[PDB]
RNA sequence: AGCGUGUGCCUACCCUACGCCGGCAGGCGCGGGUAACCCGUUGAACCCCAUUCGUGAUGGGGAUCGGGGAUUGCAAUUAUUCCCCAUGAACGAGGAAUUCCCAGUAAGUGCGGGUCAUAAGCUUGCGUUGAUUAAGUCCCUGCCC
RNA sequence: GGGCACCACC
């Protein structure tokens, strides 16, 4: 039935299986300490977050 | 009497030098044995990224860094008076833990 | 005036005790040493055919230098520089099977003995025959 | 040092000719088929000095280096040496030589053409086989 | 044009070698190789002998470079 | 000149399980036989077993069509008509005795082989 | 040697010591680490000391192909990657033209991070060995007064 | 007509 086909590809690895964690992008994704982010949303946030730029 | 030890992690260390001197001194005044603080070295995590949205223009990079500082104190004494200098401690930016080896 | 292993030159060393490890004739021998090479990232077999027994004293040589270690830092010990085609070199380590049955050959001989913490070191036999080594060689040195 | 009364400059070995003034390890890897880890392990295998010429070698010797050569699975040589393991049409183990060699690969080479499998197409085409690009490299030898 | 060296002595070749290389006042194998027309390994060979035997004196031993020196 | 699969003709290949095929198998059907088939697979194989029996004595057998490209070829589809998806259409193999061990993907081009025409104007 | 990473909300996927089996890729057990605590005294590569080769497209170089074995995955064919035998192409220092660089620098040599189920000929960092030349000019190129 | 720059030269 379509219950069945229905979202069956496994999607436990890959590209497929990550994505930004603000706006669900899954292009140049960051997944250093965690922050699950794309680079774009990681330079937005990263003051707010605690990354200072010294050099 | 019990040997406890109190960790210290900070991202500045000005708040975090100024919290383990308040608690040296507390601690000092009640006469108690006080050893440290011990710093262990710094952490440094590092991201770096790309400055453009897209890919275009020259290759320039962002180097964004963040430091994280940490102490410890170990004191011979029961729960009760540690609990008494802790409470004080509370500061904004410190994350402190007691610990009873 | 007593000679230790740190005093006389290290490869006259190995070749000394490779030589006594031989004439003593007790040490095990795999059936497989004349047709495999040492690691992955060698091309060919060993030149000596009586490469085992240096390589024994060679085993035995470090875990007196630093006692503790097991097959991983033995293989870490002789691993080398791989050269891959048109790629660029790594680093690469040796061969496990040759480790482990130079450490038993060894412990064959009651040498070497397992440590307490993990991995092997040497029994104070081990370190006589180690001492005694050396003071031949210095005094062989030293004569001529 | 001076040169055996008897000395073979160039010896003949299995429809091959073998240079008598290389050493004996590396003479023998002029037979398509043998390098130098199957001839080390070959003459390691005949108890022979590997310190002396090609040319240097009595009869006996040879006869028994070639006969080790043609059988090595008599000779406690270890399958994984071998490099035709597991022939398909028959499974097998052996070590194929110059013509020998030569032979299967045109057999098995024919075997993927007539069954139409991709890799005997790309063999026939004359094209690349195990998936490189072909875009900007492989010009040479293409009009 | 090609190097044709030899790779096992003849009698001339011997001869030479016994009669005026203990005498060349700077003896290398590549120096013997070049004069005698022998090859690198025959002449390592050829040297350590004669090193042997006592007529050559040597000055410096190398894995890269071998000197050895007529006799006083 | 009988078709003999590393020493072992047709029927014995017949008669063997699937634990006696891996150690005939390379590395690679073997690894894929250790780790199972699938419903699909099985489903292809039933119907190409009915397919099989239902033809008539001296004629071949209904062609069945498959997207499985990834399947491998065993012993007991010798003789059957397989069309297999390219991705754009079902192209038809008989299967012959010695396509033992290959996938079915190898027997049905997924690109049309380049002839190639004149370099246009920004080629320089 | 040095900079660093390591068991993850969804989220499945961590770094590995030691013992045994295999020749190798690997496979089995059994422990530590949420980390100045365990991997780890991070036994790195160049470099150093000996051995063989001997100007031969050669034991330089390692492309292209054949046959086997193993790992990641739901799935490896149009070869994911890795290992073993075998095969052994051009290439003998590169025309016109053109790039980067002034001291622990250029170059040589490895090691981490990102990507990463599988994973570096890329990039971003880190050490190790370590120079020739110059302390000038507006000739070429370009930009300003 | 001057000044500067190993993304210029020597
Ligand atoms: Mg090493
Ligand atoms: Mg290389
Ligand atoms: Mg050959
Ligand atoms: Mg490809
Ligand atoms: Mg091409
Ligand atoms: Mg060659
Ligand atoms: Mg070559
Ligand atoms: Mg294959
Ligand atoms: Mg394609
Ligand atoms: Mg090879
Ligand atoms: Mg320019
Ligand atoms: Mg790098
Ligand atoms: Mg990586
Ligand atoms: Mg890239
Ligand atoms: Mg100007
Ligand atoms: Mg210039
Ligand atoms: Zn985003």
């Amino acid at each position: 039935g379509h219950q069945q086909l229905y979202w069956s590809h496994p999607r436990k690895f890959g590209q497929g299986s990550r994505s930004c964690r603000v706006c669900s992008n899954r292009h140049g994704l960051i997944r250093k300490y965690g922050l699950n982010m794309c680079r774009q949303c990681f330079r937005q946030y990263a003051k707010d977050i605690g990354f200072i730029k010294l050099d | 009497i019990h040997r406890i030890r109190i960790t210290l992690t900070s991202r500045n260390v000005k708040s975090l030098e100024k919290v383990c001197a308040d608690l040296i001194r507390g601690a000092k005044e009640k006469n108690l044995k006080v050893k440290g603080p011990v710093r262990m070295p710094t952490k440094t995590l590092r991201i770096t990224t790309r400055k453009t949205p897209c890919g275009e223009g020259s290759k320039t990079w962002d180097r964004f860094q963040m430091r994280i500082h940490k102490r410890l104190i170990d004191l011979h004494s029961p729960s009760e008076i540690v609990k008494q200098i802790t409470s004080i401690s509370i500061e904004p930016g410190v994350e402190v833990e007691v610990t009873i080896a | 005036p007593g000679v230790t292993v740190k005093d006389v030159n290290q490869q006259e060393f190995v070749r000394a005790l490779a030589a006594f490890l031989k004439k003593s004739g007790k040490l095990k021998v795999p059936e497989w040493v004349d047709t495999v090479k040492l690691a992955k990232h060698k091309e060919l077999a060993p030149y000596d055919e009586n490469w085992f027994y240096t390589r024994a004293a060679s085993t035995a040589r470090h875990l007196y230098l630093r006692g503790g270690a097991g097959v991983g830092s033995m293989t870490k010990i002789y691993g080398g520089r791989q050269r891959n085609g048109v790629m660029p070199s790594h680093f690469s380590r040796g061969s496990k099977s040759v480790a482990r049955r130079v450490l038993q050959a060894l412990e064959g001989l009651k040498m070497v003995e397992k440590d307490q913490d993990g991995g092997r070191k040497l029994t104070p036999q081990g370190q006589r025959d180690l001492d005694r080594i050396a003071g031949q060689v210095a005094a062989a040195n030293k004569k001529h | 040092l001076v040169i055996p009364e008897k000395f073979q400059h160039i010896l003949r070995v299995l429809n091959t000719n073998i240079d008598g003034r290389r050493k004996i390890a590396f003479a023998i890897t002029a037979i398509k088929g043998v390098g130098r880890r199957y001839a080390h392990v070959v003459l390691r295998k005949a108890d022979i000095d590997l310190t002396k010429r090609a040319g240097e070698l009595t009869e006996d010797e040879v006869e028994r280096v070639i006969t080790i050569m043609q059988n090595p699975r008599q000779y406690k040589i270890p399958d994984w040496f071998l490099n035709r393991q597991k022939d398909v049409k028959d499974g097998k183990y052996s070590q194929v030589l110059a013509n020998g060699l030569d032979n299967k690969l045109r057999e098995d080479l024919e075997r993927l053409k007539k069954i139409r499998a991709h890799r005997g197409l790309r063999h026939f085409w004359g094209l690349r086989v195990r998936g490189q690009h072909t875009k900007t490299t492989g010009r040479r030898g293409r009009t | 044009d090609k190097l044709n060296n030899l790779v096992l002595f003849d009698k001339a070749t011997y001869d030479k070698l016994c009669k005026e290389v203990p005498n060349y006042k700077l003896i290398t194998p590549a120096v013997v190789s070049e004069r005698l027309k022998i090859r690198g390994s025959l002449a390592r060979a050829a040297l350590q002998e004669l090193l042997s035997k006592g007529l050559i004196k040597l000055v410096s031993k190398h894995r890269a470079q071998v000197i050895y020196t007529r006799n006083t | 000149r009988k078709f003999t699969y590393r020493g072992v003709d047709l029927d014995q290949l017949l008669d063997m399980s699937y634990e006696q095929l891996m150690q005939l198998y390379s590395a690679r059907q073997r690894r894929r036989l250790n780790r199972g088939l699938r419903r699909k697979q099985h489903s292809l194989l039933k119907r190409l077993r009915k397919a099989k029996k239902e033809a008539p004595p001296m004629e071949k057998p209904e062609v069945v069509k498959t997207h499985l490209r990834d399947m491998i070829i065993l012993p007991e589809m010798v003789g059957s008509m397989v069309g297999v998806y390219n991705g754009k259409t079902f192209n038809q193999v008989e299967i012959k005795p010695e396509m033992i061990g290959h996938y079915l993907g190898e027997f049905s081009i997924t690109y049309k082989p380049v002839k190639h025409g004149r370099p246009g104007i920004g080629a320089t």
